[PDB]
């Protein structure tokens, strides 16, 4: 009954770490749910599930207070997901990447980048393909 | 025939190639062809002059009786001297029945409108106008349905450019909205997929 | 009902084709060469 | 000194009202439109970031051309920029409103909607997904917290 | 292997780099020029050769439908190795 | 002639026309003008703003895709000019401010900044730079603002003996200041002016550029007939059917238009000067809820 | 080896699946 | 779902139906996002012989 | 067969006729709504927490596209410009020359991000998996340029999703 | 023989007359369209545009094509009564924004390629 | 007697009013036009494929039918079983799509608004279906003219029935909101009626008929896939307004539950394209080991196959009304023409004529129950 809702409440305040966590998650994330925890990130995220909740909110994410060079307290975006955490949380598959791991390259990047539109950093195009026509040099020796 | 080919129907073909014939008889004056496609529709080839009867016939008649204009549009084929081919479809849902009537006209040449027979017609001939240039005599109103105002030429004529001629943009000294000559970033890519070697040897043509 | 004039065809000024590229193309009527490879 | 401070702060306060409730207007064109509604819809609920559902383009805040821009229309969006009041932000929803997409090469399509309106925010896709749609627009507000007004004019 | 061009900038595995009078540049100023770090021929050429005793060896990629079309490549040749056309794996047959 | 800009096209948005133009202070009354006639040729456009970027928004579709590039700067840091105008072959200054400011005087503004731009563009191998002053721009003149102007204008052609020197006379327009001001009162009959079309000044500038022997000139640009302030003003009002800035302006406006027959004007670059009455009704529109004035010669 | 293993429905059927109107009336005269 | 008694019961009253029954909100009675490796037959023309192309 | 949907006679005794007046004048269906909605208030929202909560996807989803490799580091692409052929839209542009080794490769592979329309066409036209349509959907763009990728773009664009991108083809593989 | 069937002129007369009654109605109707559109151009320039449109057409010798394009001027100037077009519809045909292209030879050899 | 132009899916609106009522009301389209019968002449079928979601952007597998089903009818090709129930399935989702769209949105123009996000919450969970087996929540590209281009997912059909099942519900809320409601009875009731003679002559089509008592249905009179082998009912209207088209709408919503359900039940196992790799592209293992499965391959994606020449008019019955394809091929891979009959083409036509002697509010009212979409309008 409501007694019942408010020890539950009472548990929810508890649980994240208490008052301080508590105003810090509803601040930072609008929910203050607890599920057990899934796994930690290389970045700083967390990631959560709660099977007793309907499709769509058994699984989320606790961003990271910094990610590679800004403050991302406030700041946060979807696209600061690593890849394998990426395909876990869109209910793409059932399996973490700490139950199974993505296969291991040389190539593949081992620092995610996030968004960088808007950034020195972003993205300018350009042709890739060299010169097509060659212009005739003229010498430097005069004729007379 | 596997589970790969298209089964065929021998009853429908009859009954077709029969009704093509019985409207043929009826209309000596304006049908100058039938045909049966190998997929059972029926098409009949009529002179311009025909567009009002023949219609009406198809849609009065106690053993016709198409009461419904499921479409009508235009084709062009720049080869022929009479450049382009309007075609009606008509259903009978008396008799569960589709019907085709094909007829010919030129650029000049204008073909009367059969708002009286079909009204579902007015706005398909409208649009007829506003993409082949083809005339309707005794129409309603006849105007552009589609293109832009004071749009130049009819876009679905082979000879017009898939780009067309002009575009738009906005421009600040005038501040409103201007047309150029057009001008692409990234010139259409044209394929020739089109390869030797025939495929089809029954619809091969005689080497004149 | 007919007029039976007798004068060339001509639809320049129905096409709305500027007049920039009426006067200026040149078209080619050709028969396209077999492609040497096949 | 104190006088930076007093700017930045109001510029913070200013910036933050503004993207808190950021009042759109649709521009439904085309298919994008009907992911646009879909980003209104429970599951995304435009209505809980302070995003309204359909503002009336008096009192609109930022613009969202969803669909393709065809020639008999691009002087009612145009007409339309012109009537938005005080600060007002393009978002571009599509293929069709970015570059012409799959309509690029004709001849009653503008090729791209940047073409009459300045443009703050392409999305890309063939529609994009309502979360597609809803990052574009968290973008915006991330770029509207960015910007310093009140610290440029009194460096002015 | 990424090298640098003579005014300052990274050259791409295709060789594109601007010279020195292209204004083309000022597109870069106050950014970056994407570009991959790792090229293709080189993390290649660093593949072991593949030393088989056929006359005739068959390549699909590896991972089978995941791969390259299937080809069959001969090693008759003693003194080259034999390339896959797709993937760019070496063969070779075991002289000496 | 470093082949990337070799002309090519049919001078249509997405053509080429070889140009290469940094244009200072591109976001006022000018800038915008003379940015999209470069831009609607297929120029290439570098646009250095101090302001915030949503105030420079305007000039993005007056381009084609990758056509103008928006840089930060400020007059204060000569490295800022030198990245501007790296690869720039064509130099234009509008930097301007009609009154002053606590961190931006006059002479800050038509002195230090032109001179800083013209040298910077002359050791950064810049071929042609356009500096902009007023026509009365007079050393002995009783206001600062036309004296700056003229040390301006001596500065840039000491830095770049190549310049090629403007001088524009009060530039009406949509959204100039000469018309509007004018009509925003809602004193004479010894002063005449003579205005000038924003686009004839705009045109006059890009034909500047395209002329080959326009190198060291210097150019007037005024409008056709003179008009006394006070029956100008009469014919203001009378376009807005309306019956009939702290201490630098009234005496600018107060002194009379200079007249330099020996300069080149608008006529040596190919462009027939726009009377006032055709546009005037144009700007004056919105200031609504025929007889016009007569000129001197 | 193996066997064929696609989407089918399961060994029979699926249950009822309820279509029809179903408007009750509140009760009172 | 996570509802008391008694809001359960002003709900099934208020709209005249069992909303626990059929609710509107997926849980884990859906299938899994990780599923077993299919087989998909092949079609009918995949004889090794009489199988000429002429006849099909 | 066919049914009729508005061929109902209401009756016309007493009992009904009152039955239709204390309708008409004490409202009942407008009360019959309105505990409707309210029963429909007291219910969970269906809304997500976004960004912390994503919306569920599938293996075979489109986003933006990417260029894979070989496991030994090689790119897939041959430039057989099957996918520029195949496109729609006219999004994809390909240049190739022989390389240094002699290898098919490309010198311009580029991908309109504005006039792609996300058909998949081009990642199953690919004979050797090379390009490959991913599975991120959250990259857009404050300027028009940035969506023209090149070849540098889809290569990073490549590396940076290989992990989920070949999970992805692993899982689905078996159905193309 | 080369006979033809008619659209609304039998032989040139009607035909020019037809073109008559167009230029009469759209001289007419300069000066309301200008100062409904609210046009920066005067009625003397609408009625040279007029005049310049009629006269391009000048050199048609079919009655057919003659009186297909007073139907599609008809058509136009109904389009222009209505209020369907706006300011930039009626001011695509002045050109403002597009640069004069020469004529000449020289000009045309040094702008580029086109003959 | 004042004209006003209600400007600028989009459409913009020429109408006189005496007072109140409408005395003539013109629509002004092509804001939408972007020429795709033109475009597709310039592409290959399967190129040209993708145009038709793009066409009737709310009922997307439909139009793919019709387009798949017009080029089979040229290639003298069938669909594998398997194919065709895929096909008949996905089809009743989609008119459930269009359907639970048409109707919510013209309650929303009503005024009504809630449930419009009460179905757009099942159209979300349809969208994932779309999704998963395509990779495309609205823009499938699923259905191809050798049948549908992917198998379904290992976990699609037991997720179509848990969903399915709940769906009745749904639609009795809608009902409950809706039908019985004395101000939407009101804004509805003998509102735009139009005879049977006078819809069959205007070239109406679907519920348009229907709803004046017509009794047509081209999934009953003509069925083209695994029609013929469902069993389903019709509903008819009795007075041909607007309330007799939304209860035939809701009605016809049943319906195509009862056919998901059946095809839910009645799938049978195969291949899911037609076994002729010179129309359908072989399996990539097959491609990737076999040399005719890749030169196969190259061609299909290539060149494309060519169709024998002819002309085709192929309609079905979209959740909008008759929906058609008039192809023309001359032999090559590329079609030659391509006209395609939208009913709100006819509909929009027929405005006009329905909105004779009513309010300015009942052409809101009017357009709703027409089921406009402007993409298939202009084309
Ligand atoms: C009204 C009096 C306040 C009590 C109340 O609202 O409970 C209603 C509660 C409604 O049950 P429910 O919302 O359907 O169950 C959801 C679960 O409890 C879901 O449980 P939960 O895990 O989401 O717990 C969330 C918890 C913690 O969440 C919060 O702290 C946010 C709410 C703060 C409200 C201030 O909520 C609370 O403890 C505060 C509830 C309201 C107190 C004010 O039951 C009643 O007491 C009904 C009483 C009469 C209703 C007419
Ligand atoms: C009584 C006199 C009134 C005069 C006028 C005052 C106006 C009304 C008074 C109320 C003031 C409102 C202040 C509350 C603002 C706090 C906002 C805070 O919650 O947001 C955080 C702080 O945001 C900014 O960093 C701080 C901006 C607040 C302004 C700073 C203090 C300025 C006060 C100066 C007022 C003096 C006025 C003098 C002239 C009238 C960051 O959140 P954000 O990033 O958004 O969103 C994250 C999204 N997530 C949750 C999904 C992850
Ligand atoms: C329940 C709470 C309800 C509260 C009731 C309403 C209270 C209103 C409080 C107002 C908050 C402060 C407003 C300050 C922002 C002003 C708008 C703004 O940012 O414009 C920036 C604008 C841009 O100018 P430029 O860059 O030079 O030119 C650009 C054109 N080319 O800069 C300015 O104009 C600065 C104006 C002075 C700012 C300093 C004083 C601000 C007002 C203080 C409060 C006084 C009124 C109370
Ligand atoms: N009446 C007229 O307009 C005629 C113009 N004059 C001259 O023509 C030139 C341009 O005229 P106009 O465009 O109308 O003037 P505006 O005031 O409209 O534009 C001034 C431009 O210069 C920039 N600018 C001004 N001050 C500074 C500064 N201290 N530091 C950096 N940038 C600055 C402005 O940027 P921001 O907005 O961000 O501050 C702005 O982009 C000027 O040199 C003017 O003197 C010639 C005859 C008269
Ligand atoms: S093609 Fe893409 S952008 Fe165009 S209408 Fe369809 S979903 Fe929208
Ligand atoms: S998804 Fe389709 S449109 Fe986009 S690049 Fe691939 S083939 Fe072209
Ligand atoms: S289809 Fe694949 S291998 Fe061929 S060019 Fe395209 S990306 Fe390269
Ligand atoms: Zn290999």
């Amino acid at each position: 009954e409501l007694v019942q809702v408010l020890r539950r409440g009472l548990q929810q305040v508890s649980g994240h770490g208490g008052l301080r966590g508590y105003l810090r998650v509803l601040f930072r994330a609008n929910d203050v749910r607890v599920g057990t925890l899934v796994g930690e990130d290389k970045y700083g995220n967390k990631y959560y599930e709660d099977n007793k909740q309907f499709f769509g909110r058994h699984r989320w994410v606790i961003y990271t207070t910094e990610m590679n060079g800004r403050d991302t307290f406030w700041d946060v975006d979807g696209s600061m997901v690593p890849p394998e955490w990426h395909r876990w949380l869109h209910c793409m598959t059932d399996d973490p990447p700490t139950t199974k791991p993505p296969t291991a390259r040389k190539y593949i990047w081992t620092n995610h980048k996030f968004n960088v539109s808007g950034t020195p950093q972003q993205y300018v195009p350009y042709s890739t393909t060299r010169k097509k026509i060659q212009e005739w040099v003229p010498p430097s020796t005069p004729y007379k | 025939t596997r589970p790969t080919i298209r089964p065929r129907n021998d009853v429908v073909h009859k009954q077709l190639s029969a009704f093509g014939q019985y409207v043929a008889e009826i209309l000596p004056k304006y049908v100058q062809q039938v045909q049966v496609s190998c997929f059972n529709e029926l098409e009949i080839f009529i002179h311009p002059d025909g567009v009002i009867p023949v219609l009406t016939f198809l849609r009065d008649h106690t053993n016709a009786q198409f009461k419904s204009l499921a479409d009508l549009t235009a084709v062009d084929v720049p080869t022929r001297q009479n450049r382009f081919e309007i075609v009606y479809n008509l259903l009978s849902l008396r008799f569960n029945s589709r019907i085709r009537v094909k007829t010919y006209t030129d650029e000049l040449t204008p073909i009367e409108s059969s708002v009286t027979v079909y009204k579902a017609a007015n706005w398909y001939e409208r649009e007829i106008w506003d993409m082949f240039g083809v005339f309707f005599a005794n129409h309603p109103d006849l105007r552009r349905i589609l293109t832009d105002y004071g749009f130049e030429g009819h876009p679905f004529r082979k000879d017009f450019p898939l780009s067309g001629y002009v575009e738009l943009r906005y421009d600040d000294e005038v501040k409103r909205v201007v047309a150029e000559p057009v001008e692409l970033a990234q010139e259409f890519r044209k394929f020739d997929l089109n390869s030797p070697w025939e495929a089809f040897p029954a619809y091969r043509q005689p080497p004149e | 009902q007919l007029i039976a004039v007798d004068e060339k065809l001509d639809i320049t000024t129905l096409t709305g084709v500027p007049e920039e590229h009426i006067k200026t193309r040149k078209v080619r009527i050709f028969v396209p060469a077999r492609n040497n490879m096949q | 000194s104190r006088g930076e401070y007093v700017v930045a702060k109001l510029d913070d306060l200013v910036n933050w009202a503004r993207r808190s409730s950021l009042w759109p207007m649709t521009f439904g064109l085309a298919c994008c439109a009907v992911e646009m509604m879909h980003m209104a819809a429970p599951r995304y609920d435009m209505d809980r970031f302070g995003v309204v559902f359909r503002a009336s383009p008096r009192q609109s805040d930022v613009m969202i051309v969803a669909g393709t821009l065809t020639n008999k229309m691009a002087p009612a969006l145009r007409k339309v920029y012109d009537q938005m009041p005080e600060p007002r932000y393009v978002v571009s929803m599509g293929s069709c409103a970015n570059g012409g997409g799959y309509y690029h090469y004709s001849y009653s399509v503008v090729r791209g909607c940047d073409r009459i309106v300045p443009v703050d925010i392409y999305v890309p896709g063939c529609p994009p997904t309502a979360e597609a749609l809803l990052y574009g627009i968290l973008q915006l507000q991330r770029k509207i917290k960015r910007e310093k007004r009140l610290r440029i004019w009194y460096r002015r | 292997g990424v090298r640098t061009s003579p005014t300052g900038e990274k050259v791409t595995h295709t060789g594109q780099a601007y010279d020195d009078g292209d204004y083309r540049r000022v597109r870069f100023s106050d950014r970056q020029k994407e570009v991959n770090e790792n090229f293709a021929i080189d993390l290649i050429a660093e593949q072991p050769v593949s030393e088989v005793g056929s006359r005739v060896i068959s390549c699909d990629g590896g991972g089978g439908a995941l791969g390259h079309p299937r080809v069959y490549i001969n090693l008759d040749k003693e003194t080259k190795t034999g390339t896959c056309g797709y993937c760019g794996l070496q063969f070779r047959q075991p002289h000496h | 002639l470093h082949h990337a800009l070799i002309p090519h096209g049919k001078g249509g948005r997405s053509s080429v026309s070889g140009i290469v133009a940094t244009v200072f202070g591109a976001t006022g009354f000018l800038g915008r003008y003379v940015v999209n006639h470069l831009g609607r040729m297929g120029s290439q456009v570098i646009v250095p703003y101090r302001c915030e970027p949503y105030d420079t928004m305007h000039l993005r579709p007056m381009g084609d895709l990758g056509q103008i590039i928006f840089m930060e700067w400020n007059g204060k840091d000569k490295d800022s000019i030198r990245k501007v105008v790296e690869h720039s072959n064509v130099v234009i200054n509008l930097v301007g401010r009609e009154w002053e400011t606590k961190n931006f005087d006059f002479e800050d503004v038509f002195v230090k900044i032109p001179h800083a731009i013209a040298q910077v563009s002359k050791e950064a191998g810049v071929e042609k730079l356009i500096h902009i002053s007023h026509l009365n721009a007079d050393i002995k003149s009783p206001s600062r603002y036309l004296r700056s102007k003229a040390v301006g204008e001596k500065e840039v052609r000491a830095a770049f003996p190549e310049a090629t020197i403007i001088k524009p006379s009060d530039i009406f327009g949509r959204e100039d200041r000469f018309l509007n001001y004018f009509a925003s009162m809602r004193l004479g009959k010894e002063t005449v002016k003579q205005p000038v079309y924003i686009v004839d000044v705009s045109k006059g500038i890009i034909n500047a550029i395209k002329d080959p022997d326009a190198k060291g000139k210097t150019f007037a640009f005024v409008g056709p007939n003179r008009y006394l302030l006070f029956d100008l003003v009469q014919y203001i009002f009378a376009v807005a059917y309306r019956p009939f800035t702290t201490r630098d302006k009234v005496e600018r406006v107060h002194m009379s238009d200079m007249t330099l027959p020996h300069l080149p004007g608008l006529e040596d670059l190919g462009i027939q000067a726009t009377p006032l009455e055709l546009k005037a009704i144009e700007v004056l529109r919105r200031h609504r809820t025929v007889k016009p004035a007569k000129t001197v010669n | 080896a193996s066997k064929v293993k696609q989407d089918m429905p399961p060994p029979g059927g699926y249950g009822p699946i309820d279509y029809k109107r179903n408007l009750p009336r509140r009760g009172l005269s | 779902a996570s509802a008391t008694r008694v809001i359960q019961l002003l709900r099934n009253w208020a709209s005249g139906r069992d909303l626990q029954a059929k609710l509107q909100l997926r849980y884990q009675e859906i299938s899994k996002r990780t599923q077993p490796p299919p087989k998909l037959p092949v079609g009918p023309s995949h004889k090794l012989s009489n199988n000429y192309y002429c006849t099909r | 067969t066919y049914k009729f949907v508005n061929m109902r006679e209401p009756s016309m005794d007493m009992k009904s006729v009152t039955d239709r007046a204390a309708q008409t004048l004490l409202w009942t269906e407008l009360v019959r709504g309105l505990g409707m909605t309210l029963s429909y208030l007291f219910r969970e929202p269906a809304t997500i927490n976004y960004p912390f909560e994503k919306g569920p996807l599938s293996p075979r989803f489109r986003g933006e596209h990417a260029l894979r490799r070989y496991p030994s580091g090689e790119e897939r692409c041959i430039a057989c410009k099957l996918c520029e052929a195949v496109c729609p839209a006219q999004a994809i542009t390909i240049e190739a020359e022989p390389r240094a080794d002699g290898s098919r490769r490309t010198t311009r592979y580029d991908i309109d991000m504005t006039k792609c329309i996300y058909c998949g066409f081009c990642q199953e036209a690919c004979p050797v998996d090379a390009i490959v349509e991913g599975p991120n959907f959250e990259f857009s763009t404050e300027t028009h340029e940035e969506l023209l990728y090149n070849k540098e773009k889809l290569l990073n664009n490549g590396d940076k999703w290989e992990a989920e991108i070949a999970a992805n083809i692993q899982a689905d593989y078996l159905y193309r | 023989g080369t006979s033809v069937k008619p659209i609304f002129s039998r032989d040139m007369n009607e035909a020019k007359r037809r073109v008559r009654e167009l230029y009469r109605a759209w001289y007419r109707e300069v000066p309301n369209t200008v100062h409904l559109f609210q046009l920066d151009i005067s009625v003397k320039q609408g009625r040279d545009k007029v005049r310049e449109m009629f006269m391009k057409n000048a050199h048609v010798t079919d009655p057919r094509v003659v009186d297909l394009l007073v139907i599609k001027g008809k058509m136009e100037l109904e389009e222009t009564i209505n209020v369907w077009k706006q300011r930039t519809h009626i001011m695509r045909f002045f050109h403002e924004t597009e640069a004069p292209r020469p004529t000449d030879f020289l000009s045309k050899f040094y702008v580029g390629h086109d003959p | 007697n004042l004209t006003l132009n209600f400007g600028p899916g989009v459409l913009r609106l020429v109408m006189e009013l005496s007072g109140e009522m409408v005395r003539k009301c013109d629509p002004h389209i092509g804001l939408l036009h972007r020429g795709t019968e033109k475009l597709i002449e310039y592409k290959t079928y399967l190129q040209a494929l993708p145009y038709f979601d793009r066409l009737d952007y709310v009922s997307m597998m439909c139009n793919e039918q019709a387009y798949s089903l017009a080029v089979e009818k040229l290639l003298n090709i069938q669909p594998p079983p398997r194919a065709q129930w895929i096909r008949v399935l996905f089809g009743e989702i989609t008119r459930l799509l269009n359907h639970i769209m048409a109707v919510t949105t013209h309650a929303l123009d009503i005024g009504a608004m809630t449930p419009f996000f009460w179905m757009f919450e099942e159209r979300e969970k349809m969208f994932e279906f779309y999704e998963r087996v395509s990779g495309a929540r609205m823009h499938a590209a699923y259905i191809r003219p050798g049948g549908v281009h992917q198998d379904l997912p290992l976990g699609l059909l037991d997720d179509i029935y848990e969903f399915s099942k709940n769906f009745s519900f749904r639609i009795d809320e809608l009902e409950e909101m809706l039908t019985n409601n004395r101000i939407w009875r009101n804004r509805t009731v003998d509102i735009g009626v139009v005879t049977a003679e006078d819809a069959l002559n205007y070239g109406f089509s679907g519920v348009m008929l229907r709803g004046s008592g017509i009794q047509w249905d081209l999934r009953k009179t003509q069925p083209y896939d695994v029609y013929d082998q469902v069993e389903f009912d019709v509903p008819i209207g009795s007075r041909g307004d607007c309330y007799d088209r939304y209860l035939c709408r809701v009605e016809e919503m049943r319906q195509s539950l009862r056919i998901i359900s059946q095809c839910l039940n009645k799938m049978p196992p195969g291949e899911i394209k037609v076994d002729d790799a010179k129309v359908s592209p072989p399996k990539r293992a097959e491609m990737k080991t076999s040399m005719e499965s890749l030169i196969h391959h190259f061609k299909l994606y290539t060149e494309g196959y060519q169709v024998p020449p002819g002309a085709t008019y192929t309609a079905i019955e979209a959740p909008k009304g008759e929906f058609g394809v008039y192809l023309v091929s001359d032999g090559s891979s590329r079609p030659y023409r391509c006209k395609i009959k939208a009913p709100g083409f006819a509909h929009l036509a027929g405005l006009d004529k329905m909105s004779k002697g009513h309010m300015l509010a009942d052409v809101v009212a009017i357009i709703g129950t027409q089921d406009i979409v402007f993409g298939e309008v202009d084309r």
